[PDB]
């Protein structure tokens, strides 16, 4: 998992129904967030974007976090 | 829906300065060409064999410079490896 690096981030929002996880990711020239959606394409976005905080946060609790 | 063809994680690999540098100049992102900007630093590795290599195992990469999208060899070498 620490083995990629993103280039370059998207420029819009993605729709949060398509989303199923996310990763972060110096080492990399860029900090990042890599959401997975669900027919499992990882996508390279801006950590500073509020929306994507805002989709970290929903996929948080989306889950129970176990233990 | 339309990701973007520049949206895709990059394969890398690390050197001894935990700086990482990028593995070739482009793959397939999103059914697109994914190209790096000219003049960046790259390893002259393709990606089946990136795909291949021992992880965390220190190999001398072969550097390059990306010109339009591949590797140009710039017969130098340093330290490098691929993360777990």
């Amino acid at each position: 998992t620490s083995t990629t690096c993103c280039y370059r981030f998207i420029n819009k929002k993605i729709p949060k129904q398509r989303l199923e996880s996310y990763r972060r990711t110096s080492h990399c020239p860029r900090e990042a967030v890599i959401f997975k959606t669900k027919l499992d394409k990882e996508i390279c976005a801006d950590p500073t974007q509020k929306w994507v905080q805002d989709f970290m946060k929903h996929l948080d609790k989306k889950t129970q976090t176990p233990k | 829906y339309d990701y973007g063809t520049d949206t895709c994680p990059f394969p890398v690999l690390a050197n001894k300065t935990n700086k990482a540098k990028f593995v070739g100049c482009h793959q397939k992102c999103n059914g697109g060409d994914q190209k790096l900007t000219d003049g960046t630093a790259c390893y002259v590795v393709e990606r089946k064999v990136w795909d291949r290599m021992t992880p965390m195992l220190w190999y001398e990469c072969p550097l390059g410079e990306c010109k339009n999208g591949v590797c140009e060899d710039l017969r130098k070498k340093e330290d490098c490896r691929k993360g777990n």
